[PDB]
RNA sequence: UAGCGGCGAGCGAACGGGGAGCAGCCCAGAGCCUGAAUCAGUGUGUGUGUUAGUGGAAGCGUCUGGAAAGGCGCGCGAUACAGGGUGACAGCCCCGUACACAAAAAUGCACAUGCUGUGAGCUCGAUGAGUAGGGCGGGACACGUGGUAUCCUGUCUGAAUAUGGGGGGACCAUCCUCCAAGGCUAAAUACUCCUGACUGACCGAUAGUGAACCAGUACCGUGAGGGAAAGGCGAAAAGAACCCCGGCGAGGGGAGUGAAAAAGAACCUGAAACCGUGUACGUACAAGCAGUGGGAGCACGCUUAGGCGUGUGACUGCGUACCUUUUGUAUAAUGGGUCAGCGACUUAUAUUCUGUAGCAAGGUUAACCGAAUAGGGGAGCCGAAGGGAAACCGAGUCUUAACU
RNA sequence: GCUUGACUGCGAGCGUGACGGCGCGAGCAGGUGCGAAAGCAGGUCAUAGUGAUCCGGUGGUUCUGAAUGGAAGGGCCAUC
């Protein structure tokens, strides 16, 4: 029962080259570059879904600080108010709303100005 | 083709009727004199492999 | 226990264990493959790097080249070299032990009971030696695939049925467990319902 | 019941081991041998007995006794067995006829191994007490 | 297993049983009986086969298609549906196959019979000498000189001779058993340079023979010797008339052939590295495993608007390859220029454990026979009893004078 | 002062060792010594003072004894 490896190698080799679209050089054209640049883009990946959420949160809380500082109040402060006053809009809505309803924004902060008073 | 028994260990130990092996104790072919009568004693009777050992023997003796 | 002789007003008594024991398919499946085993004409080789072709002598010196060391022209690594573990004939066939040949035999045909598939009949005669006579008689019988087991071989019958593929006329000493599985109908004489009784058993 | 609907029984055919067939399999690389020793190369491997070159056990022990050449021409004969012979009688070459004993057996020995529930005749054998009496309590006959 | 064994590594019987197949004869001499057994050749007759060969069944219509054997439909033969071919897959087109037949000539193996040679049958005799055995040295016997029988003999010796000798594992005695020193002998057994037929859970052009091909060639080597690579147009050459560029070129474009030339001989299919042309997007103030997460803009499609799809990817967070070997490697430690192909835990026998199946205090047969994967064969192996160095005893045994 | 317990067979159970093994041990049987007796004694206050197996040697032991009776050799016990 011999065996040729022709078909499934060329097949194995074709999903890793096919992943290795728009890679620079043999890490488009080489299977042994190409492989090894579909894993390491795999381990950044899992890395990146995890460093996505720190990322977009370190976005929301600038602009959140700085709707905040331009409204009058520190970040920190800003966030103890609304603890203090019960609001549980997270910082992905607050940056939000820092952007496209600054009116919101103000009573938001109004109101943590009211619950630190 | 047939497993060799190692012919020296067949010499050594006989299988008892638990599958354990009874061999003979060291320390009393010769120099003897000094050694003490009760350490002769308990000598004299056959002991049993111990548990590290008993792979040990099982390997050389397979048709035992 | 008894089974009715399609052709005839009259049933034939018989041993419930051989044909009405129950299917232990383990049993049948480890008799048909030894026996799809026992057909294997195990003949093939390859060549070891002794047995290839070529001189001893090493290719170039083991140091001094940057080339990979190399001691035989006859290496599996290389092409033209051996085969790593290069086939020899083997024979492939195992043993069933008699109980377990008998044991599924006996499954086999309580199975074609249950199934329908065991057909009786007093006799199976083709007159002369011809397809054309058989052919008819098992388009009267609604058979098209059917291994035929007699008591007695009958040269007019295994003659005219030997041009019919998916027909096979064997003795009731023929019979074996993948051609009982094999065809979708086995039709058996009554005197051969005899002779296999008493083998089995 | 067809040559496509025959399984075999769950828990009969094992897959069997490959080594050396990568990383998921879990024996890649090393194929189960660990790492650079003489058991890691190919036909590796100490022989039976080795101890690394201590006094193995089979050798720092003594040789003791002798074999007797009777012992193996010497049969037991259990009360199981009295009742395989044909006649009634146990002979030692009765004995042999149902398969009993060896063909060179000299000498039998009924013990009291299972039970006898028959008249039996035992003639120039021996018979243990144990023995001797669970055939005295079926009709036994024993001659010397 | 018994044994042999620096009692190490390892070597490894026989007795006896089951089977295959069996076949017994002659000389060492005489006489009566005489060619009466027996193969050997060497003729002939009759059968048998080989070496050439003969016949050998039965199909049309329609659909697709370059082409039908394919589809559909309705038929026919089959002791032939083994196979191989034919413009795609044919029981019925072909070659064949089953079945039936066949030899002028030569020849094989069997028989019958004839010429020539060899002698049985009877009767009474005869019973293999530098031999057996021994010493010395060696070898062979499973057996390493060991307590070592037995066989062989290089050397030195050297009997008895049927009232006698050899052996029965030191040796002696007794008992049994055979009769050396002279020979022949079929079958069961071994093998396959070669031939024929058939088969294959064997390979299918880096495989399989080294060699599918003009291969033991080319080539290397003083020589012995070493030793490649290299298969495929098409159904059919129908292998591209003729015209045009070009050097009466190479090569190409048309034309024509063909189902296909996107099958044109550098020819089935025609992957990858590698190299190019074209289009989209980016890129000339920008620093690093070149990705990843975010993400504008642009291009191109979508959606009946809809923050979605594809390609590109400014800018920006994070981010020093893989393997190996290591306490530890971005490591300036090892290996890899790349692609493709090949390239490594097998096989056989033993043994044990697990799982699973069968039978079960019984299980199972091996060789072999063959009613051939059946059935037969139970010779054997394991298990149901062990203890003891052993005799021996025995559900107990050993130990000890005997055991709390 | 008297003596040979520097006894023989065993040994509940512990300890210490990967193993080989080493060690401690009441008590039992037999026989002994000391002591009026209870009792003590299986070597020395203890912990070092040693060498596996093989191959042999010696003595004992009719265990085995390659047809059988023996023997050789082997085994077993003690010791080298
Ligand atoms: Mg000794
Ligand atoms: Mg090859
Ligand atoms: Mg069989
Ligand atoms: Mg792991
Ligand atoms: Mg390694
Ligand atoms: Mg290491
Ligand atoms: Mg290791
Ligand atoms: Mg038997
Ligand atoms: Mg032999
Ligand atoms: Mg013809
Ligand atoms: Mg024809
Ligand atoms: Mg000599
Ligand atoms: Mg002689
Ligand atoms: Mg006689
Ligand atoms: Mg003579
Ligand atoms: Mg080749
Ligand atoms: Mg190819
Ligand atoms: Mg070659
Ligand atoms: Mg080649
Ligand atoms: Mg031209
Ligand atoms: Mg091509
Ligand atoms: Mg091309
Ligand atoms: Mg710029
Ligand atoms: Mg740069
Ligand atoms: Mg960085
Ligand atoms: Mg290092
Ligand atoms: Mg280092
Ligand atoms: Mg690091
Ligand atoms: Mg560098
Ligand atoms: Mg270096
Ligand atoms: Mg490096
Ligand atoms: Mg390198
Ligand atoms: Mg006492
Ligand atoms: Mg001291
Ligand atoms: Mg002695
Ligand atoms: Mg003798
Ligand atoms: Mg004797």
């Amino acid at each position: 029962a011999r065996v040729k490896r022709g078909v499934i190698a060329r097949a194995r080799h074709k999903k890793i080259l096919k992943q290795a679209k728009g890679y620079y050089g043999a890490r488009s054209r080489v299977y042994r570059v190409a492989f090894q640049a579909v894993i390491k883009a795999g381990q950044y990946a899992y890395r990146d879904r995890r460093q996505r959420k720190r990322q977009f949160r370190q976005l929301w809380i600038a602009r959140i600080n700085a709707a905040a500082r331009q409204n009058g109040i520190s970040y920190s402060k800003f966030i103890n108010g609304l603890k203090k006053a019960s609001v549980e809009i997270d910082r992905k809505i607050l940056a939000d709303i820092a952007v496209f309803d600054k009116v919101a924004f103000t009573a938001l902060v109004e109101k943590a100005k009211a619950a630190l008073a | 083709p047939k497993i060799k028994t190692v012919r020296g260990a067949a010499k050594r130990f006989k299988k008892t009727g638990k599958g354990g092996f009874k061999h003979k104790h060291a320390n009393l072919r010769h120099i003897l004199t000094k050694k003490a009568t009760k350490r002769k004693r308990h000598l004299r009777p056959k002991a049993m492999v111990s548990k590290g050992d008993l792979g040990l023997v099982i390997a050389c003796l397979p048709y035992a | 226990m008894e089974l009715v002789l399609k052709d005839a007003q009259s049933a034939l008594t018989v041993s419930e264990t051989t044909f009405g024991r129950d299917f232990n398919e383990a049993l049948v499946h480890q008799v048909v493959v030894a026996y799809a085993a026992g057909a294997r004409q195990g003949t093939r080789a390859q060549k070891t790097r002794a047995e290839v072709t070529g001189s001893g002598k090493k290719p170039w010196r083991q140091k001094g080249t940057g080339r990979a060391r190399s001691g035989s022209i006859k290496s599996p690594i290389w092409r033209s070299g051996g085969v790593t573990f290069a086939a020899r004939p083997q024979d492939h066939s195992q043993k069933v032990n008699k109980k377990m040949y008998r044991g599924a035999l006996k499954s086999i045909l309580s199975e074609l009971v249950r199934q329908d598939r065991l057909i009786v009949v007093e006799k199976f005669s083709v007159e002369a030696p011809k397809t054309k006579l058989l052919a008819q008689k098992l388009k009267d019988m609604a058979l098209e695939d059917v291994l035929i087991i007699t008591g007695e071989l009958d040269e007019n019958l295994f003659l005219a049925a030997r041009n019919l593929h998916k027909v096979d006329v064997r003795d009731a000493t023929g019979i074996d467990p993948v051609s009982l599985i094999a065809f979708d109908k086995v039709v058996m004489t009554a005197d051969a319902v005899k002779q296999v009784e008493e083998m089995l058993a | 019941m067809r040559l496509n609907t025959l399984s075999p029984a769950e828990g009969s055919k094992k897959a069997g081991k490959r080594l050396g067939r990568g990383i998921g399999s879990g024996l890649g690389k090393t194929g189960g041998r660990g790492h650079k020793g003489q058991k890691s190369r190919s036909g590796g491997g100490v022989r039976r007995g080795f101890e690394g070159g201590q006094m193995p056990l089979y050798r720092r022990l003594p040789k003791f006794g002798f074999t007797s050449r009777k012992a193996a021409i010497t049969a037991e004969i259990r009360l199981s067995d009295l009742a395989k012979v044909e006649g009634g009688v146990v002979d030692l070459n009765t004995l042999k006829a149902a398969n009993i004993i060896g063909i060179q057996i000299e000498f039998a020995k009924v013990i009291l191994a299972g039970e006898v529930t028959t008249p039996v005749t035992v003639r120039g054998l021996r018979v243990t007490k144990g023995a001797r009496a669970a055939i005295e309590a079926a009709g036994g006959k024993i001659e010397e």
